[PDB]
This record gives structure tokens, sequence and C-alpha cells, in this order.
């Protein structure tokens, strides 16, 4: 409800929205369990074909990317 | 090159040691070459096609061989320097043979002047000049 910025562009929007479901995404990645999150991630994204293996296990603060639309299922 | 001593000295150490053996009845005293012996272990690695590296020192000289060495080179090696100690002793040149994994276990780096090591992406070290 705050009205105290107006935004100069497009990713000044986007960023701002964004940041307000933090709480919520929070609370959601309190509870799921990552590797499904992750799985799920990869799979929207055509990557690799869709399943690739790894050689290396490298944690990329991972909990600020996902997608609600990853996070919901695994909850 | 490195012994200074006079025909007098050399003829009282030669005493001494027939002194500490009583079973010999002379011992004689011979001048040897170290660029020869050094060029005879360099020449025996080259021979065996081992991957080396040299250092040298005031009064020694020490050839470092590492890595991810394979068996027959393992064997090879392991005759060699077995053969040449019965020869020259260990006093003057010494083999240090060295079995280890690859550098840094495989994470990517830069190794200029200004080198550092790559974590994971997004994730830099800069522990030393690489």
């Amino acid at each position: 409800e705050d009205e105290d910025v107006t935004f100069n562009d497009i990713s000044s929007l986007s960023k701002h929205v964004d940041e307000g479901l933090d709480g919520y995404r929070d609370y959601l990645i309190k509870y799921s369990d990552r590797e499904l999150v992750q799985f799920f991630e990869n799979a929207q994204l055509k990557r690799q074909y869709g399943e690739e293996t790894e050689t290396v296990k490298r944690d990329k603060d991972e909990i600020e990317k996902p997608s609600i639309f990853a996070l919901l299922p695994a909850y | 090159q490195r012994n200074t001593m006079s025909k007098k000295e050399l003829e009282v150490l030669s005493q001494k040691l027939r002194a500490l053996m009583p079973y010999a009845d002379s011992v004689n005293i011979t001048l040897m070459d170290d660029v020869t012996a050094a060029g005879q272990a360099e020449a025996g690695l080259k021979q065996q096609a081992l991957p080396y590296s040299r250092r040298n020192h005031k009064g020694g000289v020490t050839f470092v061989i590492q890595g991810a060495l394979d068996d027959v080179e393992i064997l090879r090696a392991r005759q060699f320097v077995d053969s040449y100690y019965r020869t020259w002793g260990g006093r003057y040149v010494q083999f240090a043979i060295e079995l280890k994994d690859d550098w840094l276990k495989g994470r990517s780096f830069q190794y200029g002047a200004e080198g550092y090591i790559k974590m994971s992406p997004g994730h830099w070290y800069f522990p030393s000049p690489l």
C-alpha cells in the first residue's frame, strides 16, 4: 500500500514487486525439500535435454533463486 | 672440487682408515668429478623418459619427480634409482618421488601473477599467486 516511490522503468518495478513476495517465499522454502525444488527448476527450463549428470556439486544461494511455481508442488 | 687437502693429509687419512679396518692391507684414495656424477644422473632420467625438475644447491643436486605416474614409469624409476644409489651413494644427489593427484583437484583457475581459484561459479578464492 505504500505509494512512497514511483518507478522509472520495467526493471525497477519488477524488482519492487519481486521483493514483496519474499515473506511468502521464505515460508515455502522453510518447509519444502530442496532436492525436489531444484529438480523442477531444471525441468521447466529445457536445459541439457531436461536431465543430465552433474560431476560437481555447488550450491549457489539457491534459496533466493527459486521460483514460486517451483516451490508450490514441493510444499 | 669440494675437498682441499695436501698429499700428506691424504696419507694420514689413509693410515687412520687402515687402523679402523684391521682386515685391509691398504686403502686407495681416488678423486672423482661432481659434474660427472650429476651428468650421469640426468642422462639416466632422460634415458628412462621420466618427467622431472632439477634444483641446484651449493653442495647438492635434487631431482623432483612428481605427479600421476603410470605403473610402468614407477617400475622403471624404482629400478634406475636403485641402481644409481648403489654406485654413487646418497650424499650428493637426491631423488624425490611423489605420487599426487592433479593440482587443485580439478577446479578451474587463473594462473597469472594475479591468479585465483574458482571454488564454484560465483565464488573466488584469491589464496596466493599461482
